[PDB]
This record gives C-alpha cells, sequence and structure tokens, in this order.
C-alpha cells in the first residue's frame, strides 16, 4: 500500500483512494460488460472502444488483448502518468525528487501554458512538447 | 420602446365615456392619449361604435406624429372584428368610413420608395 | 379544384409562376368567402400556395427597390 | 480615437451568489453579480450603477423607498454608497465582521444590519453632497442574544423590529426606546432550526418558519400571552426549506427548496396554490414584488445561474441562461448580437445591446472551441472539440450541415471565406489543414505544408490569400483560387499563437512567443515590435485584433490586462480587469466603432466611445461663443452653422443646430458641406437615428448625404465602411417595420373590392 | 433482459466517458 | 450588371438622349414590375383570410 | 488514400536516363519528375514528412550488379532494391495511348505467396492511381523465381477477337537487397 505512496513523491495521502475509487469503476465496467454472449457485438464493440481510450490515456502503454482489463489496470499505472515521473523517464532531471522540486518553482512548460502542479496529467500524445520555459 | 409594441403584438407564447362624447364631437385627442398611455388592449378593442373608432382613427392620421402605433392600431383592427367589419355582403356607413381612411392612406405612402431609395444605394457603396 | 391542383403544380418553378397568378386573383373576385357553399378539401393547397408566393414576394421586392437605384444617382 | 473607455455593462447577468430585489417602481430589476453590481431596467435592460471596491464577491443589497440610496456588503464588512448613476457618494468600512441581511425602514429615517451576535440600526443620512468623514451615526445597539442573526423583518410603524437568531428563536425590538407592550418576549418551543419569521402588515399575527416546512402562528395577546394557534409536524417532505419571503399583499406565502422546485401558499387557508419544478438545483432565495404580481427567485452559484420571473397567473417573464467561463467571442454584421461559446457544450446569442437572451443551439458533445460569422448575415460557422463542425442560420434554427470525415477528435480553429464557397479548420494534432465545399461536403485536397500544430487562421477581404499561423516560428500564405500554389515564409523568432488580419489584405499582425506584438505586411517589411504584457497583481500574446478603421490593434493575454496599439509605435491605453482570485482569452472589434469585446473569464464587455469630453479639432473657440453665434447662424446663413457649431462639440447643441434648420435648405447644405467635416457627422446621424422618432427628417438628411458624396466615400473608404454600416442598420430595421405595417395596409382596399 | 444489461452498461460507459474526460485537459 | 461594370458619366458626361432615354425606360421598367408586385401583393393575404375561416 | 510518387536521380542523367525517367514519369495523376542539385540529398525524409507524400522511386547504377531501381514506402519504412535489364536506350515515350490515370486491370503470373508476398502487396499498393478502377489497358507483372517480366497492353477486341498491344517498354527485374523495416 504505502510502498505506492512513498514511491511516486505524493503530495498527499487521498490521491491513493481517490485513484482506487476510479480503478475500482473500470473493474466493475469490465465485469459488467464481461458477462454477455461473446458474439454479441455490443460487447465486442464497446470493449474495443475501451480498449482504444485506454490507449490515449497512456495506462494502456502497452499494446493489449481483452483479459489486459482485468490484469494490468492499478493505481501505479495511472500514477506513471503523473508529470514529473514523464519528465524523469523522458531524462530531463535527474530523480523524481528532483524533478518534483522543478515544478514546486516554475520552470516546466507543457505546451504554451506554464504549470505548477504536480498532479497535471499527460495524454500519450501531450508529452511531444515537453520542454522549460 | 420602438421595439416594443411591433414586437409586442405578435403574440409568442370607463372608457365607454370617451368613446360616445366622441360621438357627440371631435374629443378623440383625449382617447388616443388613452390609448397612447398604458395597457396593451388587445382584449379592450373586443369589448355601430366602429365607425366612431375609424373616425378616431383618421384624427390620429390628421396629425403628423405616432404613425408607428396607428398603423399597428389599424392592423390589430382587421384582426380582431375583421368578421363584422366584413358584414358578409359590404357598403355600408362603414365603407364611407373606410372611404374616408382610404384617401388620407394615399396621402401617407409617399415614405417607402425613399427607404427603397437609401437601402439600395447604400447597398451599392457597400458593393462597389 | 381542377385548375387550383394545376396552380399548385405551376407555382414551383421560378418565371412561371406569374400566370399562375392571374387566375388566382380572378376567383377570389368571382365567388364569395365560403368558397360556394358545398366545398371539398383543399386545405393541402391553400396552405401550399402561401410559401411560394410568399417566397416570390422577396425577389421582385429586390428587383423594384434596386431598379430605382439607377435612376436616383444623376 | 482618445476617449475615455470605461466598463458600464457586463457580459451576462448572474456567475455568482448573492440576495435579490426589485426597485419600488416594478420595472427596475436588481440582481447583483459577485464582482460588481447590476440593476437592469425591465423594458430594454440596460446598465446604471457600477461600483468597483469590492474585493470579495458576495452582495447584500437593498434601497430605501424611492431607489436614491443603494447599498452592497461583501463577507469583510465594508460597504459602498451609490445615488442613482454610481456617483460613488459615500465610503465606509463598517465591520470586521461579515453580515448576513441588510434593511430599510418604508420611511428612510432607521437603517438596518444584522451582524455576528449583535443588532445594529443607523440613522440614515439623507442625498446631499459629501463633506462627511463619517456619515453614519449609530442610533441604538441591542445586547443580547445566544447567537448568529440569519433573517430580519421590519413592520410598518417603523417601531416595530422582529428577527429572528440562529438558536431556534426569535426576538421583538422596539425601536424608540418605548417597551411596546413592555416586552421583548421570546419565541420558543421549536423542534428544528429557524429559516426565517415574518410579521403581517395587520398588526395581529406573529409568524414563523422553520427548517423542516412547519409553521407556527402566535398572536397579539400580551389567558394574556403567547398562545399556539395552528401546529405542523412534517416528515415526509424530506428537504430542506432554503428561503422564504412573505406578501406585501398579505394573503400569500413563497417558499424555496434546495430540492429545487417553488411553493406557493396561502397563510391562514394553508391550500396549496402552485408548485414549480425547474431543475434539481437549489433554490438560493426568493423575493417578491411590492404588489404580488411578479416573482423573481435566485439560484445558486454551482447550480443553475439562472433566475426566471413567474407570476401569480403561472406564466414566466423572463428565462435567461448565462453559463460559466466563455471560450469565443464574435460580433454580427449588424452590430447588435454577441455569440458566446461555453465549456458545457452550448452555444448562445446575447443581445447585449439590450440584455436579451435571445436563442441557443445545442448540439455540442463537449466544449465549443471556435464561432465565427460570415459576412452575408445569413449562416454563422461553429467549431467544436466533437470532432466535427456545424453551421447556423439565425431564425430558421436549423442546422445546414456538419463537416468531418477524417478520425479526430480535436479541432481548435475555424475560417471562412467572405466567399462564403470554402470553410478552413485546421486541427491541433494533425500537421495538416482541412477544407470544405460547403455545397455539399465534399472533401477538395488536404493541404500539406506544416510541420508543428497549425493554430491560428483567417482570411483576407482581397480574398484571394489564405493566412496561416502555425506553432513552429512559421507563418504562411496560401492561393486557393487560381491554378498553382505558392511559396511561405519564415518568421524570425518565437513561436506564434495568435495571427489577425487587416482588412485589406495587405497587413498581418502576429504575437510572438513573449510580449512582443508584431507587424508585418505581405512583402514581409517587418514595421514594429512592441513591448511586454504587465500587471501580476508568465507574460502571454493569446489573442489580438485588427480594428476596423485600420488604425488600430488590441492585444489581450491571460495576465488581467488589454492593451490598445496604433499603426505606429506607441502605447494608448492599457485597461484592466481588477478582482481577485486566466481571465482574458478572446478580443474582437465592432463594426460600430463605438466599442469592443473582450471575453474574460468574469465575461466584461464595453470601451464605449462616449461625448461628453471636449474635443477641439479645428480651433473651436475663435467661435467664441457657442451660443450667441450660432444664434446668429440660425438666424443667418445655415451652411455656416454647420461649420461652426461643428468644430463645436457640445451635444447638448448639435440637437438645436442639427434640427432647426429647414427642410428646402437641407440639398443646399449637403451640396456645399467640407470634405473634412463629414465622417463624424455620418457616424453622428448613425447613432442618432435608433433612438427618435423623427424617421422622415433624417431619412431626407441621408437622401442628401448619400445623394451628395457618393464617390468621395467610394474612394475614400475604410471609415465610412463604419458610418455606413451604422446607418444600414437602421434602414433595414425601419424598413421590415413599416413595408410590413403599410402591407397590411395594402391588402385591405382590393379586399373590400372582393366582397 | 438483454436490453436491460445495454441500458446499464451504457450508463456506466457514459458516465466513465465523463470521469476520464475530467482527467483528459486536466 | 452592365450599369455597375460601365457606365453612365465615365463613358460620356453630357445631357443627352441617351440620358433622358434611361429614366422613361427605367419609368416603364419600375410600373411595369410594380403591376407584378401589386398583384402578388393582395393575393397572398387574399390566401390567408380564408383559412383564418376554416378554423 | 492513392500515393503520392516522386521520382528522383543522380545529378548527371543522360538521354538514357532522361527518355526512362520520362516512361516513370508516366504512373500519374500522382507520378511528378524532379532532379535534385545534389546527388542525393539526406533531408528528403523532410521532404516527405513535410509535402506528406508516401512513395519515393530512385534511379541509380552501381557495379555489384548493373542498374538499380529503388522504391520506399516513406513513414513505415520498408525499401525494395531491384536490379534492371535494360537500361541502354528504350522508346522515347513520355505519353501516348490513354492516360495514367486509368487503372489497369493487374495481372500476377506464376504464383509465390512464400515470400515474395510483400513484393505482391507493394504493387498493389503503387499501381492504384486514378478513381477509374475499370479496365482499358493492362499491366502484366511475370514472376519467373527471382526473374520478374512487365508488360503494358491495351485491350484490341476484332471481331470479338482478344488481341493484346503491346506498348511501352519491356522490364525484366530481379531482387536486390530488400531492407527489413520496422512498424515505425
Amino acid at each position: 500500500d504505502t510502498q505506492v505512496m512513498r514511491t511516486y513523491h505524493i503530495q498527499n495521502r487521498e490521491d491513493y483512494h481517490k485513484y482506487n475509487r476510479i480503478c475500482g469503476d473500470i473493474r466493475r465496467l469490465a465485469n459488467k460488460l464481461s458477462l454477455l454472449p461473446p458474439t454479441d457485438p455490443f460487447r465486442r464493440k464497446h470493449e474495443q472502444l475501451l480498449l482504444d481510450k485506454l490507449y490515449a490515456m497512456g495506462v494502456l502503454t502497452t499494446k493489449s488483448k481483452i483479459s489486459d482489463l482485468e490484469n494490468k489496470v492499478t493505481v501505479s499505472a495511472i500514477c506513471r502518468r503523473r508529470l514529473p515521473v514523464i519528465m524523469h523517464r523522458l531524462k530531463m532531471a535527474e530523480t523524481i525528487q528532483d524533478a518534483v522540486k522543478f515544478i514546486e518553482q516554475g520552470h516546466v512548460r507543457v505546451g504554451p501554458n506554464l504549470i505548477n502542479d504536480p498532479a497535471y496529467l499527460v495524454t500519450r500524445n501531450m508529452e511531444d512538447y515537453v520542454t522549460w520555459v | 420602446q420602438k421595439k416594443l409594441d411591433a414586437e409586442e403584438q405578435m403574440n409568442k407564447f370607463h372608457f365607454t365615456k370617451q368613446l360616445r362624447e366622441g360621438s357627440q364631437s371631435k374629443d378623440y385627442s383625449s382617447l388616443l392619449a388613452t390609448l397612447i398611455n398604458f395597457s396593451p388592449a388587445a382584449v379592450d378593442l373586443e369589448i355601430d361604435e366602429i365607425v366612431w373608432f375609424i373616425d378616431a382613427l383618421t384624427q390620429g392620421l390628421k396629425s403628423n406624429k405616432n404613425f408607428e402605433l396607428y398603423e399597428t392600431f389599424m392592423s390589430l383592427l382587421f384582426k380582431a372584428h375583421g368578421d363584422v367589419i366584413h358584414a358578409n355582403n359590404k357598403n355600408q356607413d362603414i365603407a364611407s368610413a373606410l372611404q374616408n381612411w382610404e384617401d388620407v392612406h394615399k396621402k401617407e405612402d409617399r415614405l417607402d420608395d425613399l427607404v427603397k431609395f437609401c437601402m439600395g444605394v447604400a447597398a451599392f457603396v457597400t458593393t462597389a | 379544384i381542377l385548375l387550383m391542383k394545376r396552380c399548385r403544380d405551376w407555382n414551383t418553378n421560378a418565371k412561371t409562376h406569374t400566370i399562375a397568378q392571374r387566375t388566382i386573383r380572378c376567383i377570389l373576385m368571382h365567388h364569395n368567402i365560403a368558397k360556394l357553399s358545398e366545398i371539398p378539401g383543399m386545405v393541402k393547397i391553400v396552405d401550399a400556395i402561401i410559401p411560394y408566393t410568399q417566397r416570390h414576394f422577396t425577389r421582385v421586392d429586390n428587383l423594384v427597390e434596386q431598379s430605382y437605384i439607377l435612376d436616383y444617382a444623376l | 480615437m482618445k476617449s475615455d473607455f470605461k466598463f458600464s455593462n457586463l457580459l451576462g447577468t448572474v456567475y455568482r451568489q448573492g440576495n435579490i430585489t426589485f426597485s419600488d417602481d416594478g420595472k427596475q430589476l436588481l440582481s447583483p453579480v459577485g464582482n460588481r453590481v447590476s440593476v437592469f431596467d425591465l423594458i430594454n435592460n440596460k446598465s446604471f450603477t457600477f461600483e468597483y471596491e469590492h474585493r470579495k464577491n458576495i452582495a447584500a443589497i437593498d434601497l430605501n423607498k424611492q431607489g436614491t440610496l443603494l447599498i452592497s456588503i461583501d463577507e469583510d464588512g465594508r460597504a459602498i454608497l451609490v445615488n442613482f448613476k454610481a456617483r460613488n457618494v459615500l465610503h465606509h468600512f463598517n465591520f470586521k465582521e461579515k453580515c448576513s441581511a441588510v434593511k430599510f425602514s418604508p420611511d428612510g429615517r432607521l437603517f438596518a444590519l444584522a451582524s455576528g451576535r449583535f443588532l445594529q440600526i443607523w440613522k440614515t443620512p439623507d442625498v446631499n453632497k459629501d463633506r462627511q468623514f463619517a456619515p453614519f451615526v449609530r442610533h441604538r445597539v441591542h445586547a443580547g442574544h445566544f447567537q448568529d442573526i440569519t433573517s430580519l423583518t421590519w413592520s410598518q410603524d417603523s417601531r416595530f423590529i422582529l428577527t429572528t437568531s440562529k438558536d431556534l428563536s426569535a426576538k421583538i425590538w422596539s425601536v424608540d426606546s418605548e417597551e411596546k407592550n413592555l416586552a421583548a418576549t421570546t419565541f420558543n418551543g421549536h423542534r428544528d432550526y429557524v429559516m426565517g419569521a415574518f410579521f403581517s402588515h395587520d398588526q395581529e399575527k406573529i409568524y414563523t418558519v422553520s427548517k423542516d416546512g412547519a409553521v407556527f402562528v402566535w398572536e397579539f395577546t400580551k389567558k394574556y400571552s403567547w398562545r399556539i394557534t395552528k401546529k405542523h409536524f412534517f416528515y415526509a417532505n424530506q428537504a430542506k426549506v432554503k428561503c422564504v419571503t412573505f406578501h406585501p399583499a398579505t394573503r400569500l406565502l413563497a417558499v424555496g427548496f434546495t430540492s429545487g422546485e417553488f411553493r406557493l401558499y396561502d397563510l391562514p387557508d394553508f391550500t396549496l396554490i402552485q408548485q414549480l419544478s425547474m431543475g434539481q438545483n437549489p433554490v438560493n432565495t426568493v423575493s417578491v414584488n411590492q404588489t404580488g404580481e411578479w416573482l423573481a427567485f435566485g439560484s445558486s452559484k454551482l447550480g443553475q445561474l439562472l433566475v426566471y420571473e413567474w407570476q401569480s397567473e403561472s406564466y414566466i417573464l423572463k428565462q435567461q441562461g448565462h453559463f460559466d467561463s466563455t471560450n469565443s467571442l464574435a460580433y454580427s454584421p449588424d452590430g447588435s448580437r454577441v455569440v458566446t461559446a461555453s465549456e458545457d457544450g452550448k452555444i448562445k446569442v446575447w443581445d447585449i445591446t439590450s440584455g436579451f437572451c435571445l436563442a441557443t443551439f445545442e448540439e455540442h458533445t463537449s466544449s465549443v472551441t471556435a464561432v465565427q460569422f460570415a459576412k452575408r448575415g445569413q449562416v454563422m460557422f461553429s467549431s467544436s472539440l466533437d470532432g466535427t463542425v456545424r453551421a447556423w442560420d439565425l431564425i430558421r434554427y436549423r442546422n445546414f450541415r456538419t463537416f468531418t470525415g477524417t478520425e479526430r477528435i480535436q479541432f481548435n480553429c475555424l475560417a471562412v471565406d467572405p466567399s462564403g464557397e470554402v470553410v478552413c479548420a485546421g486541427s491541433l494534432d494533425n500537421f495538416d489543414i482541412h477544407v470544405w465545399s460547403v455545397q455539399t461536403g465534399q472533401l477538395l485536397d488536404a493541404l500539406s505544408g506544416h510541420e508543428g500544430p497549425v493554430s491560428c487562421l483567417s482570411f483576407s477581404q482581397e480574398n484571394s490569400v489564405l493566412a496561416s499561423a502555425s506553432w513552429d516560428k512559421t507563418i504562411r500564405i496560401w492561393s486557393i483560387f487560381g491554378r498553382s500554389q505558392q511559396v511561405e515564409p519564415i518568421e524570425v523568432y518565437s513561436d506564434v499563437l495568435a495571427l489577425s488580419m487587416r482588412p485589406d489584405g495587405k497587413e498581418v499582425a502576429v504575437s510572438t512567443l513573449k510580449g512582443q506584438i508584431s507587424i508585418f505586411n505581405i512583402e514581409d517589411a517587418k514595421q514594429v515590435g512592441n513591448i511586454d504584457c504587465r500587471k501580476d497583481i508568465s507574460k502571454f500574446f493569446t489573442t489580438i485584433h485588427y480594428s476596423f478603421d485600420g488604425m488600430a490593434i488590441v492585444a489581450g493575454g491571460n495576465n488581467n490586462s488589454i492593451c490598445l496599439y496604433d499603426v505606429p509605435n506607441e502605447v494608448l491605453l492599457k485597461r484592466f480587469i481588477v478582482s481577485r482570485n486566466v481571465r482574458v482569452t478572446s478580443v474582437q472589434f465592432s463594426p460600430t466603432a463605438n466599442a469592443f469585446a473582450a471575453a474574460s473569464t468574469e465575461g466584461l464587455l464595453i470601451y464605449s466611445t462616449n461625448d461628453t469630453i471636449l474635443f477641439d479639432p479645428f480651433d473651436l473657440d475663435v467661435d467664441v461663443t457657442p451660443h450667441s453665434t450660432v444664434e446668429a447662424l440660425r438666424e443667418k446663413q445655415f451652411l455656416n452653422a454647420l461649420v461652426m457649431a461643428f468644430r463645436l462639440n457640445e451635444e447638448y447643441l448639435i440637437n438645436k443646430v442639427y434640427e432647426a434648420i429647414p427642410i428646402k435648405e437641407i440639398p443646399l447644405v449637403a451640396s456645399n458641406i467640407p470634405a473634412i467635416y463629414l465622417p463624424r457627422i455620418l457616424k453622428f446621424i448613425g447613432d442618432f437615428a435608433i433612438e427618435s422618432q423623427h424617421i422622415e427628417f433624417n431619412l431626407i438628411w441621408i437622401k442628401a448625404l448619400l445623394s451628395a458624396s457618393g464617390g468621395y466615400i467610394n474612394e475614400h473608404k475604410y471609415l465610412f465602411s463604419t458610418a455606413m454600416r451604422s446607418i444600414q442598420r437602421f434602414i433595414v430595421r425601419v424598413a421590415k417595420e413599416v413595408v410590413n405595417t403599410t402591407t397590411d395596409n395594402k391588402y385591405t382596399y382590393r379586399f373590400l373590392v372582393s366582397t | 433482459e438483454l436490453q436491460k444489461a445495454h441500458s446499464e452498461i451504457s450508463e456506466l460507459y457514459a458516465n466513465l466517458v465523463y470521469k476520464l474526460d475530467v482527467l483528459s485537459s486536466v | 450588371f452592365i450599369i455597375k461594370f460601365n457606365h453612365k458619366e465615365l463613358v460620356s458626361q453630357k445631357n443627352e438622349e441617351l440620358k433622358l432615354q434611361i429614366n422613361r425606360v427605367k419609368t416603364e421598367l419600375r410600373s411595369a414590375l410594380k403591376s407584378t408586385e401589386d398583384d402578388l401583393g393582395f393575393n397572398v393575404q387574399g390566401l390567408k383570410f380564408v383559412k383564418q375561416q376554416w378554423n | 488514400m492513392d500515393p503520392r510518387i516522386i521520382v528522383t536521380t543522380s545529378r548527371d542523367p543522360s538521354t538514357r536516363l532522361s527518355q526512362f525517367a520520362k516512361e516513370i514519369k508516366l504512373l500519374f495523376p500522382n507520378a511528378v519528375r524532379l532532379n535534385r542539385g545534389n546527388y542525393v540529398m539526406p533531408n528528403l525524409v523532410d521532404a516527405c514528412k513535410k509535402s506528406g507524400t508516401t512513395d519515393l522511386v530512385v534511379l541509380h547504377e552501381h557495379r555489384g550488379v548493373p542498374t538499380s531501381l529503388t522504391i520506399s514506402h516513406f513513414p513505415h519504412g520498408p525499401t525494395a532494391q531491384f536490379s534492371l535489364h535494360n537500361v541502354v536506350m528504350r522508346h522515347d515515350i513520355i505519353n501516348a495511348g490513354n492516360q495514367s490515370e486509368v487503372n489497369p486491370h493487374l495481372i500476377f503470373d506464376n504464383f509465390t505467396t512464400a515470400l515474395g508476398k510483400r513484393v505482391v502487396c507493394i504493387l498493389k499498393h503503387l499501381f492504384n492511381a486514378g478513381p477509374k478502377k475499370d479496365s482499358e489497358r493492362v499491366i502484366t507483372f511475370a514472376n519467373r523465381g527471382d526473374f520478374i517480366s512487365v508488360r503494358q497492353h491495351v485491350y484490341v477486341r476484332t471481331r470479338e477477337g482478344v488481341e493484346i498491344a503491346e506498348v511501352g517498354p519491356r522490364f525484366e527485374m530481379r531482387l536486390f537487397e530488400l531492407r527489413l523495416g520496422t512498424l515505425e
């Protein structure tokens, strides 16, 4: 539990509860949409669109099967969509700590806008445009 | 204000002393004042007398003022009582009062062509 | 009603509707308001003719008000 | 232009919380916003008083007995005084604590404020001039209670104060040290929390209401004292009575709910007259007219930003919208209607010259990014984040087409030709630009030329040139209607987001990636780069617009500021928004040359060129008296009255010197006017025309002038463009009146000939 | 049954699109 | 169209037979077209009022 | 959908490369002739990515085996290089017969779907120029193992007789280098 709270420089303790509720909604959506006859194109089409939008959200960066929806969607996946982890893994800063130290005091820029929030999220297609000021 | 009545007429969702004293002489200025004062009277013109109403209106056009309300009065009259005006087979003493309205309404025909002149010429200087 | 549905057919295209106007102004002069007593169904017709003539109103209005502009300058 | 540009309107009515009341006249609506106070008049909504000393965004508001005094209270406990036209007469820090309610007398002698655990009543100042450092005088204060005072009620004697308290009880106060009936007796027995009390206007029924729906009736027997008369117990209604107001008709009750519905009752009957639903969003407060004919009730900030006006015979007088933070604005070709784009995905039309919320369109699935008119006045194209664009015509209210066809989730910039043939949209996440013929939605081509996200697009009035600014330090120019394509330049600097076109096809204005705003022509001669965008309470360049006369541009970023510039270097004027916690996101320029717009997160537009300022154009005072010399030229020489009194600019003179000259004199005057005194009088007629009833009179003026100097305004363009638009809207809005009703007396005479 | 299941699943899908769309541009 | 291309006082400037010729031409046109205008303008409201009675 | 094809050689063509480039130009409404003033620019990736085109054709000549054709699909990057039989003097033809907007029927003989199938896709993905899809001419791709032959014929019916019409050049290519491209 608090392993996740300490790995990714979470400024709070509430954020693990919130992302736990969102991932719970995704799992119960997966189970309810799972229990249909598998030739019903309702199930195929809606699980397909759920796959494609979860491609775009960067959570399932891995190209996926259906059964990954039970398997990989955790809190830590969406926590790896937080800004300084994108910053570190894009090899700008040196630690996650120092990335959060830079976003606390305004040197980081996504697009044309200043950022000062350590809970802004990035897509799989907005992270091309990250620079400094 | 000048939009208020002309939008106010299309509906999307006593006074009896004065008209009979105007049945005696030409006292319809006070009556036209109580028409111009307040109370949109679409129910009050529905509660003979229509001849003195048209003579009141010809005294309305006689002065060179407030035609924008007067035309609306005339047209609403032809919206409401338009069957009793028609009398099924016309030319009673109603039509003499209409004939009193016709020629002065021919006098007021001049203003439209000026508006066509300015609208088209201003449209030309806008284009060219 | 047999002529009047041909007026419905002739009000469609431009440049001919004027002919289809001419008889219409006739017939209201030569019959009463009841469209004498025993009257068939033509509410589709008398509904149908109003938007076409309402549409032909504005065009000839523009030719008239633009026709004054060639005189009005000099 | 030099004029004092200042706020005297706002963009849509209620965004924020507060009280609400009418005037005693019944024709003036008092409906604040959080930041300022917007008092409409009920017929033809306009804007009267504009205080700003509010550092915090809540109001408490009432007028005395004729509207000569208005207050407004925010959270801190300071108030501000105005009389009729926002003089800002008096100013007064009143309290270190907040206020719950403010109430006048019907006599204007006493003054009532509820705060803390006390109750303040003040001696009211009359209207005068200033000259008081502390104008308010303390009359009495009353101690005490057990906790907070939440509602307040005044009586007709001006001797009798009925006030509730937070501790489930009510109290009575004699004003003039009378000890009325020698009793300030408490009211108890209430099982639940008290939301209000009222004193009836016949001095025999004392009224209390609780939060559950209960109503308790006490009598004026003071065997001897208080006895209950009518009780209730509600257990199944299961909401909370949020607000309550009582009729001066003294027969009826009004009860507002958190559940989103509107209750009406009778006082000793307890009959259910009517209840009405408007949503689920809670009712904040409700107040009645002084004659019971009109009802108005306000809705809370997080819920509806909507205030309705319902009568006792059940029809809604004023309905409205006014939703949240805004993306985009554009002026119609008639200078009267203003589109808005909201985040929740609607498109609303605002008649901001007159405060109506006219009409809406709702086909968006998410937020709206771009709106702009076509120059025909027929159609307007909306752009979305829906992944498509669509067309709209005005009072046919019908969707022409919804252009899309490649797989896409984001569009960001929408622009059309003046020709109405082709519509282009720029994908924020494709490196390409899209066109569509409006005939079908056929796809002509896909014009591949950029290397970054394309982010701003506009056309020209020459209409052979497309201006295409992308977010990769590269401005591009395009040909659409020839038989080839073109070579596209390179910027020197600084990634651009904001592009703005001159209406000539000859000048292009760009916003560089800092406070420098820069311009260059279509032969890339860079004229000016201009200095930063100040006023922190980082720096940006978001929107920019070229004014219509071709002599000014307006810059708006996101830093509480907006700047004026001319074609040469100079900073003209910097206006700005004061409030406390972006603001600006879009700015465009009116075709009436009277004002312009700035889309803010608050929502606030007007600039309002006025004429109260002494300008001296062409040596005004050699014409020594504005009176007696003009009096000489009302008897003689009517050519010289125009040139004399026209160099003068008292607006209190131009009515008489303009009116008084005779009809036959007018073509002789217009044939002999100078060519330098022409545009200010052509602009004067175009805004004086819309007010009076002198239609024949001004029409023979515009016949004379437009008949006089047609080729001169044909060649000397771009000012009589603005004036000519201003006169053409008057021409069409009178033409569609008198042609309609003159037709409606043109059928009549031949209808007599029918039968 | 089957139509009911399409009803509640289309409901939660419509809600879930909204909840991810809050994080989509913030 | 031929009046907006070219012209009356950009092809000559004299008070001639073409100038007074145009005056009777346009009077013929505005009268002959105003006739059709009045005929239609009576026709439409002639058609409405029977639908006012067929309630 | 339909591709945009660019054709390019070294800075020094003779006549025999000129007329050959004129025949390869004849695959339009999407075939354009273009030389470079350097030999091959290394900025052709910005040329095609900026222009949005899909495919590139290069004619050059080397001495491992004689003269060489090169075809590449641009965004992914598979690239087949092929060897030619004859470059000596072809027919001086730049347009005759129909236009190249006419999509012919396409014939593959000697079906090898083991490892030449990636070729057979690309020739399908190249010659779909035009909205026609209705046959007026025909182009023949003859496998003979690793020798292929190219033909252009026009339908000549006579007394309902299906007679072919030989037009244009006659090619015979061999699989030269085929670089293993990417999903990128």
